């Protein structure tokens, strides 16, 4: 009925993890190193938030600044003869 | 953390140490009145904020005085 | 008519300037406490001793007064809006007959003239006065929602705050994700605030939308 | 003088079902409490976290996340079983502090070992302008 | 013309995405 | 018309409550009793119990007889 | 230190106060550390300079914004018949009655009828033609640099 | 049970509350006196007055409980296994109620504000409506329809269901007019009962974090010491104000009110647009608002116009007439309602030294008193004002309602 | 002495509880 | 027999063991997912979650969206969830720069529930979290153009 410890603090403040596991990878050898070879570009983090940024920010503008009148209503314009105000 | 005071106006009747809920205050001896004891606030450190002695001071203004300031994890009573 | 609003406007300003002036004469330092000036312009209280110190700081004169203001103006340019309106429309005798109870006001002004307003969109259409309906409504939705910073208070938050932390921490899938700041309540100061900018935004938004509606629905 | 007691980890908990008011992960990263005392007798007590707990005859030992609840059941205890108490602080290091009663005798009592930290020899509307003390990075009351 | 079409997509997301990220970043950048 | 009469009116309320608010932070932060002994601000803070206790009676009065006629009328 | 820069007590504030009191506090110099009577001078004419120059720019988008895609001189051949127009909207959530029930005035597009007055008066003025809006917005631009 | 008052007041609190609300529900589908269903006036007044009455019960039931476990809790004499195991997890009992109101509130109110935004942009064809996105609720239809078909086989020896509400049955006319018929439910009636869930789940989680939070807390340990009626513990901690059981009650109130007014809306539109009315000497039924609520009620805009704006005129023109006394009472209780706002937005410290200066003033011309003048206490300014605002709320919609309905 | 005795004195009229901690005399209130 | 006990049968944490929580067949699951093997490579854990919500996140925006009813139904809701995945990845990055710094230790649990000692795990280093978001990025593009490819280029008569 201990629950203190001095020179195991680990398991004095519940410092645990529950549902970690320690098996090998479960993935083949040859699909996790397809994987690796063609991700590995997108593994630096200073790079990746500039690549996104730009490549969002041209996608977004070329769709919008190309839309017809079939999607967008506003880029179709109004169509019925104006009324007159009071 | 907070800044806790004492003054002179003290009568030495140890209500606020008994009020205090984290164990700042303490009293020490002092000729000064009749009681001749005085209070004291060594561990400001561990003050919550909550005013409780000064509830309990009976002089006409109070001899203990809190006043807020920087505060920490201690100050804030957080336990997460 | 003119009689009784002016000395409604009067009763405003007097009770504005008592407020100011009372605040700005007692920072210093009063009876319930003499040393204020140690503690400040802006602070929470000074404890629930001595029966109670709930809004002694100066800072909170300040934040009671934005009320009697905005009360205060909105009288004047009820008034202006009505006269002027009644003016325009030729038919001058309706204020002159009307505006000396407070039925007439409430039926013959607000009422009446809110008709075009509210059928910016519905069940059949919509027109040009749409955008000011959605305007009235979010004025609405943010006056109200003042109220919640304006009325609970402190303690409460905290304690739900406790258990979301808690709950968040005992979580599979979602604890592998951690919070750099600890999460807190807003502070005494800071929820009336909040509540004062929620309560004058919404209390300007609404007007704003109702005024020019009603004024260009029947002029353009 | 007053050697602080040591802490025994070996001291046997009270006995209790387990509840939700635990420890967090701020025990783990920056500090919590442990509350120590002595019961004549097995009785039932009332949690400072919620819920009853059984304090075992003999030495007994408990955690608490914050100084106010170890406080709270030292009060408790010492106005209703009539128990002496002793509360330290364990940092994740690995080293205890000594809290109360620091002196060995209780703060309402007096000694003559203490020392007067934090007092001021005037009355509280003897303080200065808060215009004297601009721009200089003092508080009238630290003066 | 199509500048609003161009403007206001890139004012409306793109300026409010960059700000927030940077603005996050500087606040809890901690030395 | 309607619109500016309204948007300059809003305004001053404001500028008036930030004129009085930056006056009581004057009174809490910048006032020095010893330099200005005895002259017409001192003054001001000697009976400043009778010019509110005035303004009351002032408020009072108007908003009683004001709500009475009109509930009278209604 | 990491923020408010100016502050230290906030910063060492484990919570989420420390960015809520470093946002209120920006622009109190007396309360900020290490302050001086020279250096809240000097800071106070640096802020009334910054103030100055956003005015200037507040007034050019006016300008351009009514040159651009305003009614200036239809309204002045008949001012009693047409309606201001501030400016034009692109909003892409709009449904199709509500781009033909905003296209008013002499637009081709949903449009904003202005009610701020300023047609009136660069009327009155002396304005006529959207060439003097645009060098009243040039030169506004100059100032507020 | 049977050393504690407070315990045994809780229990036949919550057991009333409930018995009033079921009595005021059942008696409007089966009228049980002669000439009631056709008398509307008396049929809308008695449908009000308990929803009121069993919330109120209900409320009081959530403080007595509190109270109980202030005061007569006995882990050491009194010790009960089930009480003990349901505050040994009262935060996975918040936290689990707290995450429910958060999603009833969003996937019940943004529904109403996307049909607002849809319809102010000219979008009618992608709001929630029996037209463009349907939300049926399909199992009160099931419902109804088995109870239409329960007699005849399910019930030998009924010769007519128990009530004409369920789809099924035929119209009952006493006198030209319509005493019930089948009630549709729709698109409209999906969202409503929904905002109702969040609503009662709301006031539960306040009321029942009170009172599990009564005892103790992470905040403050000792919170039983200071008792069930307290307004604070200082300004420490970051401010510590309404911790107490009683503010948890003072602030459920509002809630129950909140809750209340949607349920007597809801029932009165309802009543007015799709079951009340007229009939022809040719049988053809004639409604109040003709049948408005099914396209109306599922906006923002459609509440404040077709039923606040539009349903008011008959109050605001009573005056001259014998139902005049609406018409002032109308006007009396939005005084009351804005005047609970001084109390509940103000503190303690401004009006005592308001009181300072008048008592000054007072003791200048010696008619000083002697008994000292002292401003409310901070737990009596909160319980003011909470009284004037439902008094104002409730005096409002009571005369709006009777001058209403006695007219149509 | 002051004002708050008089709010007092109907605030606490029906709390026999407070009054006297004898059961008996309770339940015959 | 107590199917409610104290975790680890320390009553002192703030947390229990319920049928919900220890159970062995929720155990064995939640020991499986991609997020909890703290033995494999992040990138190649990254993947399979990127693909899995990817592959998801399709399917609200084609059929909920405001061109559902035209022919541009599949394109538009397909880029949409191509949009939410750039975003989500970008949160990723920013937050992955905000709590880990460089050449620090991981600073994940290193004791099992039964009291052995393992290495901790790699996802919370600023190099196991870049590599994660990477992965993640990568596998919500793939899955997204997956999803399109299976239900509006083949025709597959599905419903
Ligand atoms: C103020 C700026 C702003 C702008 C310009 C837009 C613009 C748009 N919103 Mg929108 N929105 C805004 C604010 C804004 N919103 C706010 C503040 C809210 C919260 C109230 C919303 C809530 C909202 C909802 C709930 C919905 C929209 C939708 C839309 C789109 C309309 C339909 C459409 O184009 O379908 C065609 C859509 C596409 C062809 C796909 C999106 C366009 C590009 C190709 C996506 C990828 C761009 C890029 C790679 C990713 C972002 C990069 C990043 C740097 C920004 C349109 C692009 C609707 C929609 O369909 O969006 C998914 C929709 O359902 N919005
Ligand atoms: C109109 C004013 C108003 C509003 C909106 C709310 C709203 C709320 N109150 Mg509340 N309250 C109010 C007045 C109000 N209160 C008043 C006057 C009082 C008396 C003092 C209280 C007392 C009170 C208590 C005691 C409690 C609440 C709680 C809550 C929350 C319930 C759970 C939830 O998430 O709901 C759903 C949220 C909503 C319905 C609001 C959102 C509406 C739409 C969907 C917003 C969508 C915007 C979207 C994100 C786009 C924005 C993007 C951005 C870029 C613009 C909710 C946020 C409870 C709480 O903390 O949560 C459990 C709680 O315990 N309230
Ligand atoms: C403070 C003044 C001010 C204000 C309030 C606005 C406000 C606006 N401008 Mg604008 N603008 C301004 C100054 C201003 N502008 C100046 C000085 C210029 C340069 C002459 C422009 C050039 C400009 C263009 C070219 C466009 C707008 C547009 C717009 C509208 C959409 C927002 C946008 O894309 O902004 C973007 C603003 C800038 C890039 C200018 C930053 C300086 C919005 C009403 C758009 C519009 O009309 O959509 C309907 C649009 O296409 N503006
Ligand atoms: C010429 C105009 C002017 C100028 C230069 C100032 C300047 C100042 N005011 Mg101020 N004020 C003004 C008008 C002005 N005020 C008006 C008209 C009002 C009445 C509404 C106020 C009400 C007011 C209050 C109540 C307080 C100040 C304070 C301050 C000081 C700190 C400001 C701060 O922290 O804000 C930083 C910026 C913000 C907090 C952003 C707020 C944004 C709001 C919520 C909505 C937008 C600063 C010297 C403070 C002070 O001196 O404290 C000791 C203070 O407490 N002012
Ligand atoms: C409709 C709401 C309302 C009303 C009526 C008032 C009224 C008042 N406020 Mg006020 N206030 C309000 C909202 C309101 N406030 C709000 C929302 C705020 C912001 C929090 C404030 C903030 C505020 C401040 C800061 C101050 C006031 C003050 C005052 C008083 C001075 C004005 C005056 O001439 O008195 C006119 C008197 C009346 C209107 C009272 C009439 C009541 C009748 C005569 C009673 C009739 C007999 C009764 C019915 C019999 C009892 C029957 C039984 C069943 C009960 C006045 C009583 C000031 C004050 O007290 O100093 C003098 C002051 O300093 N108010
Ligand atoms: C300060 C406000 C005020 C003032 C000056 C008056 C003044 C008056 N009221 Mg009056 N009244 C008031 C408020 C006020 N009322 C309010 C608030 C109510 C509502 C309860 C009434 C309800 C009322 C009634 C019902 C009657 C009066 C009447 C009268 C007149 C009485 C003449 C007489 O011989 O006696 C007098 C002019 C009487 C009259 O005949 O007036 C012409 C009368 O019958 N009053
Ligand atoms: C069978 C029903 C019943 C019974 C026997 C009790 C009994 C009790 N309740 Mg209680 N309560 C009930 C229902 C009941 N309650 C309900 C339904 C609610 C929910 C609203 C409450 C909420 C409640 C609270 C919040 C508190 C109690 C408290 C108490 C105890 C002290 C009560 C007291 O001193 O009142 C004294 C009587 C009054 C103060 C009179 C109130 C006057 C009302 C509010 C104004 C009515 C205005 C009227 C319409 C206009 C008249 C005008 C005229 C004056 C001119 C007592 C044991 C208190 C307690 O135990 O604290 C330890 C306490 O704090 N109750
Ligand atoms: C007979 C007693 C009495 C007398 C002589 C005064 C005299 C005064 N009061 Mg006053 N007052 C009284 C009672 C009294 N008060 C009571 C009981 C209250 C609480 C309701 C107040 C509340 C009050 C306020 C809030 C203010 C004054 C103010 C004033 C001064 C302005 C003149 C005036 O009439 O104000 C108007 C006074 C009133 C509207 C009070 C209402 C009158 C009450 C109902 C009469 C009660 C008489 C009482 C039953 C006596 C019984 C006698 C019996 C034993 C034989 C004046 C010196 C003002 C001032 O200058 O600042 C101090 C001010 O702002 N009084
Ligand atoms: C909560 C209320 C609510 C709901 C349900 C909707 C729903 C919708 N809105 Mg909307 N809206 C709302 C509030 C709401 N809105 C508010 C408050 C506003 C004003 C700010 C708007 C403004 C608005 C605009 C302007 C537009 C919409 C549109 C739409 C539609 C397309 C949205 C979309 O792309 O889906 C996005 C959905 C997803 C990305 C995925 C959601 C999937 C959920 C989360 C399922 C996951 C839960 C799952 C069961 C958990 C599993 C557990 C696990 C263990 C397995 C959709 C029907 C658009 C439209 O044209 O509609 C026809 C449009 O243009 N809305
Ligand atoms: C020629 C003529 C005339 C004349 C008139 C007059 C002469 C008037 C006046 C008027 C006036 C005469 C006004 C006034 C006003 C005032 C005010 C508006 C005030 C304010 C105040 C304040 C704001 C304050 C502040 C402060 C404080 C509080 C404290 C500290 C200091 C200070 C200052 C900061 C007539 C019309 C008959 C006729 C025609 C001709
Ligand atoms: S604000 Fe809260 S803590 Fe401060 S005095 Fe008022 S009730 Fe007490």
């Amino acid at each position: 009925s201990v629950y203190f410890d001095l020179e195991d603090l680990g398991n004095t403040t519940g410092q645990w993890d529950v549902y970690g596991s320690d098996a090998p990878s479960p993935y083949n050898p040859l699909q996790s190193k397809f994987f690796e070879t063609f991700a590995a570009p997108f593994t630096k983090r200073g790079l990746l938030l500039k690549f996104l940024i730009l490549g969002g920010g041209s996608l977004l503008t070329y769709v919008s600044a190309n839309s017809t009148g079939d999607v967008l209503p506003i880029k179709r314009g109004p169509q019925e003869p104006p009324k007159l105000g009071p | 953390s907070h800044s806790v005071k004492i003054y002179d106006t003290c009568i030495g009747c140890t209500q606020c140490v008994r009020a205090c809920p984290t164990d700042v205050l303490e009293m020490i001896p002092w000729d000064g009145c009749k009681a001749k004891q005085i209070a004291s606030a060594p561990r400001t450190e561990d003050c919550v904020g909550c005013k409780r002695c000064e509830s309990a001071c009976p002089t006409d203004f109070l001899s203990v005085r809190v006043y807020l300031w920087h505060e920490t994890t201690r100050s804030m009573g957080l336990a997460y | 008519g003119d009689f009784l609003v002016h000395h409604a406007i009067a009763l405003g300003l007097h009770t504005t300037t008592l407020i100011l002036v009372k605040g700005a004469l007692d920072a210093r330092g009063s009876k319930l406490m003499p040393d204020k000036k140690d503690f400040g312009y802006s602070f929470p209280c000074d404890g629930p001793g001595r029966g109670g110190t709930c809004d002694i700081s100066a800072w909170d004169a300040f934040y009671l007064a934005v009320f009697w203001m905005l009360n205060t103006i909105g009288w004047v340019t009820f008034y202006w809006h009505w006269k002027h309106i009644t003016l325009w429309q030729g038919n001058v005798s309706q204020f002159n007959e009307s505006s000396t109870y407070l039925m007439g006001w409430l039926r013959d002004y607000l009422w009446l003239n809110s008709s075009q307003l509210i059928n910016g969109y519905n069940p059949f259409g919509m027109n040009s006065l749409s955008v000011w309906a959605w305007m009235f409504l979010f004025g609405h939705l943010v006056w109200a929602t003042g109220f919640m910073f304006l009325i609970s208070w402190r303690g409460y938050w905290q304690e739900l705050i406790e258990t979301l932390a808690w709950a968040h921490e005992r979580t599979p899938l979602a604890n592998l994700i951690r919070w750099k700041d600890k999460p807190v309540a807003l502070s005494i100061v800071q929820a009336r605030l909040v509540g004062l900018a929620h309560f004058s935004v919404g209390y300007i938004f609404t007007y704003a939308a109702f005024l020019i509606a009603s004024t260009s629905g029947k002029f353009g | 003088g007053f050697t602080p007691p040591q802490l025994d980890p070996n001291t046997p908990s009270p006995i209790f079902a387990g509840s939700t008011g635990g420890l967090l992960r701020k025990a783990q990263v920056e500090e919590f409490y442990v509350i120590t005392w002595n019961s004549p007798k097995e009785q039932i007590f009332e949690m400072p976290t919620g819920g009853a707990a059984i304090m075992r005859e003999g030495p007994n030992l408990l955690k608490l996340a914050r100084k106010e609840q170890c406080l709270a059941l030292g009060t408790r205890l010492r106005s209703k079983y009539k128990i002496t108490y002793q509360f330290y602080r364990v940092f994740p290091n690995g080293e205890v502090q000594y809290l109360h009663p620091k002196d060995g005798v209780y703060p309402e009592k007096a000694n003559p070992g203490r020392e007067g930290v934090g007092l001021n020899m005037r009355s509280i509307g003897k303080n200065v302008s808060p215009i004297e003390v601009k721009f200089t990075g003092k508080q009238s009351y630290d003066l | 013309n199509n500048l609003p079409s161009i403007f206001v997509p890139l004012v409306g997301l793109v300026f409010p995405a960059i700000a927030m990220a940077s603005l996050f970043l500087h606040i809890q950048k901690n030395k | 018309q309607a619109a500016l009469y309204t948007h300059h009116q809003y305004i001053a309320g404001f500028i008036m409550t930030g004129a009085f608010a930056h006056g009581a932070i004057f009174f809490i932060r910048d006032y020095n009793p010893e330099q200005n002994e005895d002259n017409v601000l001192a003054r001001m803070l000697d009976h400043k119990e009778a010019i509110i206790s005035h303004l009351s009676w002032a408020s009072l009065f108007l908003g009683f007889h004001t709500l009475g006629l009109y509930v009278h009328n209604d | 230190l990491r923020f408010p820069r100016f502050s230290q007590g906030l910063a060492q504030d484990p919570t989420t106060r420390r960015i809520w009191f470093g946002i209120a506090t920006a622009h109190d110099f007396e309360s900020h550390d290490d302050i001086t009577e020279e250096r809240l001078y000097q800071n106070i004419f640096a802020s009334h300079f910054g103030q100055l120059a956003i005015i200037f720019l507040w007034t050019s988008g006016n300008l351009f914004h009514v040159a651009w895609q305003g009614n200036f001189e239809t309204w002045v051949q008949d001012p009693l018949h047409v309606r201001p127009i501030a400016h034009a909207i692109w909003d892409p959530h709009f449904g199709q009655p509500a781009v033909e029930a905003f296209t008013r005035g002499g637009a081709l597009g949903p449009v904003n009828i202005a009610y701020s007055g300023v047609y009136q008066w660069w009327y009155t003025i002396g304005l006529r033609t959207n060439e003097d809006l645009y060098t009243g917005a040039l030169f506004l631009l100059f100032l507020s640099a | 049970l049977t050393t504690s008052w407070h315990a045994q007041l809780s229990l036949n609190l919550a057991m009333l509350g409930s018995l009033t609300i079921i009595v005021a529900h059942h008696m409007y589908s089966m009228p049980p006196y002669p000439y009631l269903a056709t008398d509307y006036a008396t049929q809308l007044s008695l449908f009000t007055h308990h929803m009121w009455i069993g919330g109120f019960l209900i409320v009081g039931a959530a403080a007595h409980a509190a109270i109980f476990m202030v005061r007569d809790y006995d882990p050491t004499n009194r010790y009960n296994d089930l009480l003990d195991r349901v505050l040994r997890h009262r935060d996975a009992i918040i936290s689990h109620l707290n995450w429910v109101c958060i999603f009833l509130g969003f996937h019940s109110f943004g529904l109403y504000i996307h049909n607002d935004t849809m319809s102010a942009l000219g979008r009618p064809q992608d709001m929630f409506s029996d037209t463009a996105i349907q939300l049926q609720p399909v199992f009160a239809q099931w419902i109804q329809n088995t109870h239409a078909l329960a007699p005849g086989v399910t019930a030998p020896g009924e010769t007519a269901s128990t009530s004409l509400t369920w789809g099924g049955g035929e119209l009952v006319a006493v006198g030209g007019k319509v005493a019930l018929l089948p009630i549709p439910l729709g698109t409209a009636d999906f969202l409503v009962h929904h905002i109702h869930a969040f609503t009662i789940h709301v006031t539960v989680l306040i009321l029942l974090k009170g009172v599990l939070f009564a005892r103790s807390s992470r905040l403050i340990p000792d919170k039983a010491n200071l008792g069930f009626r307290f307004p604070c513990d200082g300004p420490g901690r970051g401010g510590t104000c309404q911790v107490s059981a009683w503010d948890h009650v003072f602030l459920g109130l509002f809630w129950m009110y909140n809750a209340i007014s949607v349920v007597i809306f809801h029932f009165s539109w309802k009543m007015q647009s799709d079951v009340w009315g007229s009939i022809s000497d040719q049988g053809v039924v004639t409604h109040i608002t003709g049948g408005n609520f099914a396209q109306s009620s599922i906006t923002i805009n459609g509440w404040l116009r077709d039923f606040l704006w539009a349903q008011a005129s008959q109050v605001i023109q009573s005056y001259g007439s014998s139902l005049s006394a609406y018409g002032l009472f109308f006007l009396g209780a939005h005084f009351v309602w804005a005047f609970s706002l001084m109390f509940l937005f103000s503190g303690r410290g401004y009006w005592q030294e308001l009181i300072e200066s008048i008592v000054w003033a007072h003791n200048k011309l010696k008619v000083a008193p002697a008994t000292q003048p002292r401003a409310l206490s901070i737990i009596q300014g909160r319980a003011v004002g909470v009284t004037h605002y439902l008094l104002g709320g409730i005096a409002t919609t009571w005369a709006f309602f009777l001058a209403r309905i006695i007219a149509v | 002495d002051t004002t708050t005795w008089i709010w007092n004195l109907h605030a606490d009229a029906h709390d026999f509880d407070s009054h006297t901690s004898d059961l008996e005399e309770i339940s015959r209130k | 027999f107590q199917v409610v006990q104290p975790i680890n049968g320390d009553p002192f944490i703030g947390s229990l063991e319920t049928p919900v929580t220890s159970s062995p067949l929720i155990a064995w699951y939640l020991s499986n997912l991609p997020g909890y093997r703290t033995a494999v490579n992040p990138l190649l854990r990254g993947v399979e979650v990127g693909l899995a919500h990817g592959f998801f996140l399709v399917g609200p925006f084609v059929k909920a969206g405001p061109l559902r009813n035209t022919a541009y139904a599949g394109s538009a809701g397909s880029l949409a969830a191509a949009g939410l995945v750039v975003i989500l990845s970008m949160c990723l990055t920013i937050y992955g720069i905000s709590s880990f710094k460089e050449g620090e230790p991981s600073i994940a649990p290193s004791l099992t529930l039964t009291g052995r000692k393992k290495q901790p795990d790699q996802l919370q280093t600023a190099d196991g979290w870049a590599k994660f978001t990477g992965g993640f990025f990568f596998g919500g593009i793939s899955g997204v153009t997956w999803a399109y490819f299976l239900l509006y280029v083949l025709d597959l008569p599905y419903f």
